């Protein structure tokens, strides 16, 4: 299957610069698709808690991007410009191996409000 | 009708220095127009290397100031670059209608919008940005300005009598909060968005890291000091668009002034200090009587000197014993 | 023609730090003004209290980087003020004509002049202060920085892709040649003036007392390390205006760079330790790819260790055993 997150600018409920959806369970093998609904945002790993051993992501800005689920645990992506103002995406590929590892990861301000939420969405 | 109106364009100029425009004018109303680009940069806010993450209009802390007379209608041509991360839009404190301006210039990176509205009311008036949600950070990162809107003929004394200035500076000060690290460092953002989460709670303490005229501290001092000489006259437009001070020359006074910044009110004359309300801009007149430097500031003292809310004016001419002698130097007590 | 475009002044900051710039602008040619104001001094450039009797471009040993786009203009405004006891100018690697400017920006203490040029050519480059016949006495002294002259749209690989960096720190390597009394420990003077030919006669032996990183031994090190995180692209600019030096970054590598500091030309990749010639500037690109305290420093390590020419990156991020990994820590032989 191959899964679609929308870069977007506001959502229909007030708050700003959000992937939507937010969260995303997919299988191995899997690609998502972040694709420029809206000008402005790009989506790329987050390094601090990106796992051991595999294809970093930094897709262009404006621009589309894909990911490939291949190894099986969980995926956090900023949009680099706003990754202070929360907008952050959370991608699980089958098994959640790695949830302590982004569990202790220390985001803050709306990258942790939204993220935090998005770690609840795990399914174990 | 406006559509019928002759359409002039004017050319905005950068702090302190004020466009050059008529003050009385027979000339009949008209649409002006105007230009404005809205740059997100890291500013260097003082002398030790402590930056900010500012939002700008059009390059400046403040924003130009436009001029126009009663009557005249603005038309901003309002331009936000895709080198840009954010939303922005304008709410002119001197339109009437649509949040001043706000909802019908909402425009992402890489759009732009034109808006045009009426001048009916005379006065200096606050321009800033308003994006919904973020109206606080916008405005105390530096999206604010000002739009002065002249009499017809001129400005007027509370005996209806003309008054005339020789140049008009103007100053924006800006209330800035600054975080720090645990280090008790301020801190240094790499991106925009990262200053966010930070700043609104260094806001909500109310306490400014600092207080600055135009963008740094010492922005209006040594050799970028205001100038003017003995038997010129000076208009003063004070603007602040979030947070109240009280403006003061030392060693002057303020002619006339205008501090709800309204110019069909009758000035105020002969004052020491003055008050320019958080959200107003203000305006004063002062002739100059004698050389030296003075220096113009917020008489909160520590605003002033401690937090950066002061500059300079280097004035010209000849010394006048009259008003002020030394009669005796310091010299040993007998 | 330069008169006619457009004016932007642009606030300095002492190195390590380089203001805020763009790297790609989409912005036309326009005339860039600085300041710099000469500071004589007497400053202390090791742990054991030895004293240099020092000339600076705004106080610091490096001078601070200037940074433009190729097409600008550059406007130095140049102040030799009459505390100073000395006179001075400026020769910009980067311009075209009288011997770098210096014979234009001739100030005696006291005096202060302003020079304009056209910043035709990209890369990074050196400026010193060159005054007739006393030319390597000043510079070694202290008085040098760089110019970095940015292709309008950023830094390219060889292949014409673009390259980017989050941030940007500026090394000055100084050879000192600082004189001994006769009882083997180091002269102190009372004015720079006393300390020339002692330090001439030094100079000649062309053996440095110290080689430091902007101003002292250690100026780069403990709570004044330069900063960085696993996965952040910096950019090391690193001048030597008087003598040879060949920067290292231990456990790193150079991904690009221009040794011969010009940006028309393509980079070199992968470097372990790449070569600056006395009297030019370079640069070199690194993204972090693991976590730890790195040193960058010129690879003569006597040079280095014994007389100064080292510093310190602070790196935080996630460690990554792929790149390497501690199979078997120390331990006893079977
Ligand atoms: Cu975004
Ligand atoms: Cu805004
Ligand atoms: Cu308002
Ligand atoms: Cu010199
Ligand atoms: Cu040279």
């Amino acid at each position: 299957a191959e899964h679609i997150v929308e870069m977007r600018n506001k959502d229909d409920a007030g708050n700003t610069m959000v992937f939507q959806p937010g969260f995303v369970k997919v299988e191995a093998g899997d690609t998502v698709k972040f694709v420029p609904t809206d000008k402005s945002h790009n989506a790329e790993s987050v390094r601090e808690v990106w796992p051991e051993g595999v294809a970093p992501v930094k897709g262009g800005f404006s621009k589309e991007v894909v990911f490939n689920a291949e190894k099986e645990g969980l995926y956090v992506l900023k949009c680099a410009p706003h990754y202070g103002m929360g907008m952050v995406v959370l991608v699980q590929v089958g098994k959640p191996v790695n949830l302590d590892q982004i569990k202790e990861y220390k985001a803050t301000g709306l990258a942790k409000k939204r993220l935090d939420g998005e770690i609840a969405k795990v399914v174990q | 009708d406006a559509d019928k109106l002759p359409h002039t364009k004017v050319t905005l100029v950068a702090p302190p220095q004020v466009h050059p425009h008529e003050q009385a004018t027979k000339s009949g109303p008209k649409v002006v127009e105007f230009t404005m680009t809205i740059e997100e940069k890291k500013m260097v806010i003082d002398d030790k290397g402590t930056t900010l993450q500012a939002m700008t209009f059009n390059g400046s802390m403040p924003g130009p100031t436009l001029v126009v007379h009663e009557g005249d209608y603005v038309q901003l041509t309002l331009v936000n670059p895709a080198t840009n991360a954010m939303p922005h839009n304008v709410d002119f404190h001197g339109a009437t209608g649509a949040l001043g301006g706000a909802k019908l210039t909402n425009v992402n990176p890489g759009e732009q919008a034109t808006l045009r509205f009426k001048a009916d009311r005379s006065g200096t008036f606050v321009y800033h940005c308003a994006p919904e949600g973020m109206v606080p950070w916008h405005v105390v990162s530096g999206m604010s300005g000002t739009l002065m809107v002249l009499p017809r003929d001129g400005l007027k004394d509370p005996q209806g009598k003309p008054l005339h200035y020789d140049r008009a500076y103007t100053i924006g000060e800006f209330d800035l909060y600054i975080p720090k690290g645990p280090d008790g460092k301020y801190k240094d953002y790499a991106t925009l968005a990262e200053s966010y989460g930070d700043t609104v709670q260094v806001m909500r303490t109310l306490t400014p890291s600092h207080i600055v005229f135009n963008g740094k501290v010492g922005a209006l001092t040594g050799a970028n000091a205001l100038t003017a000489k003995v038997g010129e006259t000076v208009l003063l437009i004070h603007s602040q668009a979030n947070r109240d001070t009280r403006p003061h020359l030392i060693g002057g006074h303020g002619d006339w002034v205008w501090e709800t910044g309204k110019f069909a009110n009758p000035p105020q004359r002969d004052l020491e200090t003055w008050f320019i309300r958080g959200g107003s801009a203000g305006a004063a007149l002062y002739t100059f009587k004698q050389p030296g430097v003075y220096a113009y500031l917020n008489h909160n003292l520590i605003e002033a000197f401690e937090l950066g809310a002061a500059g300079h004016i280097k004035v010209e001419g000849k010394w006048n014993d009259d008003l002020m002698k030394q009669i005796k130097a310091p010299a040993p007590i007998p």
